[PDB]
């Protein structure tokens, strides 16, 4: 599961969970 | 226990243990978990509200090759008692409980054997659902 | 207070609560154990449950917990919380519908020596089977079995603190009178 | 440029909370306080179980927390959650739902001079022994103990609060305007005492607590006139 | 959402939720504080109190909390949890068995101009004087007093939004009629 960490550790780098994803400014 | 406390430090520090991926060498594979149970005591079936409350051991055992050990090299020890917080864990609840408590009530310690084994005993009070016939 | 600061940051800095407390593996942890009955709160003679109001003294000795009080100011006693110090994992192993393990982590007195008291409350509600023959004549041995969940003898070995319980806080009971008690 | 966050990194930056407010370890904290009942919820003699609304005052001296107004703009009072500081953790000892801690952890009022204050509020479900002999013409004597969970009586000892007139508050205070009666029982009483103990030497360190006796009445007119 | 990311990451590196959100503490903390009414729930006669289902919207200014639309791509509103921030300690005086304060730290709305909304939900469990007298057609006054617990009116001043408690929300009941309802 090395490949799962390496993914894991790069989709979670300068996220935040407490924001809303929109892709741009105005989207819902 | 300069030997328990340096193997602790070994499995978990130094070969970076990640407790949120699953034991597995490949992701396509699955992990085997043998489930036991043990009626501790019955503590009850009420017929108005449908419900069974019984108390029960949910004897747990899982391999992960990430936490073996040479027992020689680390002063004759086989076995670990760990918290379950520390570990990966093949998270089991009651999925026909009546009232949300769906898991383990204490989460107690792990014990890890040095040839791979987690063997894991959380006792329970679950109140689950049964229907009554009446007839 | 800056000498119990930099006590408990010395104690601390390397300390281990996954780990027993001896300087040795092959050394067995020595716990006194002794049960303090505040109330019987109640007898549920349908479902077989024992309802009681304790403290569960627990003593034993910290090998990394140790200091000598002159190089701290003449501290021998310190309060610290148990979450952060191993513990043994005492169950209720005859539990019938409470708490299996003590959940009230209140903190513990710790010695320079290393001794660790911790007496931490707890309601056991226990199972006990109830002989109703004589009843409301009846007479009921209610037992409370309590163990090191996932350590064996080979690594935590316990002792009774005495041979019967600590009655001496114990609240009258409007229903039922405690003629023995007697701990195993 | 708000003086506050100034007094509060001056206070707290070196701040053990774990460790008394003494300057040497057998030096004693005194405790002063006081025990104001809001409401008397119940008293269920099935289970013999007292619900009553409190809320405690507890001031004390906190040598470390210690500043003056002048050097920080004229602040005389900071509010800091009770975390922060160093509590004496008040229980109440004969609780019978197994509830020791209060109910709302309220911030803790930090004065110039180093005075300490704290008035959470609390539901307690207390133990009391229902006398049976002349129900419901009957009159209770229901026990409130306070003591610290963790301090011996040399660590934390115990004084009541005084009023504006220096007059001791040796009892259950209740803010009459505000206070309405149970439907079934009227306070008649409300005695406090610290009582000590434990102190010989084969007991070892003196243990200490608090002590008030509600002496309530049942109105028994439900019971005259239906029963 | 990048905009929002650094726009919370800038906002929440230097803040305290422990001091008063003022730029000088000579300031008062401005609070609007209004009643919804969602739901009667219980009327308990004999214990005398009053269970309802309410939201309390409380609106503030945080000086530290406002940021230049045009400096993050135009983002003028954003949704935080409100454990992070500052909040006035608002606590049911008249508490009868339930929570004295707030459980739920639902989202505040942050504007870019400091202006918070907070509208958690809670479960007041009132006591009331409760009179007999003309029961079963009885007439009850039930109050819910509310203030700052540990804040005096000279550094947190609250304002009642409206005159009267919101019941534009307001789930009918089957027991009870409110023939009257105002904020003093
Ligand atoms: C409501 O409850 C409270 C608490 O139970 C109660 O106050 C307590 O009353 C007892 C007496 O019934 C007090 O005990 C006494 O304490 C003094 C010392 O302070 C002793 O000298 C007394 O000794 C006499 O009684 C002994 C009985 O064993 C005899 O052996 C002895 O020879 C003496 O005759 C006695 O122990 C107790 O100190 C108080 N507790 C307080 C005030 O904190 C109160 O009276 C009750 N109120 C009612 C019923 O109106
Ligand atoms: C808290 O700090 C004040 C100063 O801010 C202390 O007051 C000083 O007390 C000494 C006597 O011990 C005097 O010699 C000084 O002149 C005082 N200073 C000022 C500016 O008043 C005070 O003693 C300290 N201790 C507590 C807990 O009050
Ligand atoms: C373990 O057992 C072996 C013999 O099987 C012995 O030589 C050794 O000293 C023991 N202890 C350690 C530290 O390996």
């Amino acid at each position: 599961s090395e490949a799962e960490g390496r993914l894991r550790e790069k989709l979670f780098s300068g996220y935040d969970s407490s924001v809303r994803p929109a892709r741009e400014v105005g989207d819902r | 226990l300069n030997e328990e406390e340096r193997l602790i430090r070994h499995l978990f520090q130094e070969k970076g243990y990640n407790k949120e991926l699953r034991p597995v060498a490949h992701k396509e594979e699955s992990v085997d978990v043998a489930l036991a149970l043990t009626l501790s005591n019955l503590i009850s079936l009420k017929e108005v509200e449908e419900t069974l409350t019984t108390n029960v051991w949910i004897e747990h055992g899982w391999t992960d090759n990430r936490l073996k050990w040479n027992a020689e090299e680390f002063g004759n020890i086989s076995v670990l008692r760990l918290p379950p917080d520390m570990v990966w864990l093949p998270e089991i609840v009651l999925e026909n409980n009546n009232d949300g408590s769906f898991q383990i009530s204490y989460s107690c310690n792990v014990l890890v054997y040095h040839y791979g084994f987690v063997y894991w005993l959380p006792p329970a009070i679950f109140r689950s659902s049964c229907p009554i016939s009446v007839t | 207070s800056e000498h119990e600061t930099r006590l408990v940051a010395k104690l601390f800095k390397d300390y281990s609560s996954v780990v027993r407390p001896v300087e040795d593996h092959r050394q067995v942890v020595e716990v006194t154990v002794g049960l303090q009955l505040i109330q019987l709160i109640n007898v549920d003679e349908v479902n077989q449950i024992v309802t009681t109001n304790v403290r569960l003294k627990q003593q034993w000795v910290d090998y990394n917990l140790k200091w000598n009080p002159d190089d701290y100011g003449g501290v021998k006693k310190i309060h610290i919380p148990s979450e952060k110090i191993w513990r043994p994992d005492l169950v209720l192993y005859n539990n019938a519908d409470g708490d299996f393990a003590i959940v009230k982590f209140t903190k513990v007195l710790l010695q320079y020596t290393g001794h660790i008291t911790w007496t931490p409350p707890a309601i056991f509600k226990s199972y006990c089977e109830i002989i109703v023959t004589h009843f409301p004549f009846d007479e009921q041995n209610c037992s409370m079995k309590l163990g090191t969940w996932t350590y064996d003898g080979s690594v935590v070995a316990i002792n009774p603190e005495s041979d019967q319980p600590d009655l001496s806080n114990f609240m009258e009971s409007g229903e039922w009178v405690i003629k023995e008690s007697r701990g195993w | 440029k708000n003086e506050e966050l100034r007094l509060y990194h001056h206070l707290f930056n070196n701040y053990d909370p774990g460790s008394r407010p003494v300057r040497e370890p057998e030096d004693t904290v005194t405790i002063s306080l006081k025990v104001t009942l809001t409401n008397l919820i119940s008293l269920n003699e099935k289970e013999e179980t007292l619900t009553t609304s409190v809320w405690i005052g507890i001031d004390w001296q906190d040598y470390r927390l210690n500043y003056s107004k002048d050097d920080f703009g004229g602040i005389e009072t900071l509010r800091v959650p009770s975390e922060l500081v160093w509590l004496p953790e008040i229980v109440l000892e004969n609780n019978i739902d197994g509830q020791f801690g209060v109910a709302y952890d309220a911030n803790v009022l930090v004065y110039e001079g180093g005075s300490v204050t704290w008035l959470p509020p609390a539901i307690y479900r207390s133990v009391c022994a229902v006398e049976v002999t002349y129900f419901p013409f009957d009159w209770q004597n229901c026990s409130l103990i306070f003591r610290s969970q963790t301090y011996n009586a040399e660590e934390v000892e115990f004084t009541f609060a005084v009023d504006n007139d220096g007059k001791t508050i040796n009892k259950i205070d209740i803010d009459t305007e505000a206070y309405t009666e149970n439907g079934e029982w009227a306070i008649d009483f409300c005695p406090g005492v610290i009582r000590r103990h434990h102190g010989g030497a084969t007991d070892g360190p003196g243990e200490t607590d608090v002590i008030y006796s509600l002496i309530i009445r049942r109105k028994p007119l439900f019971y005259v006139i239906n029963i």
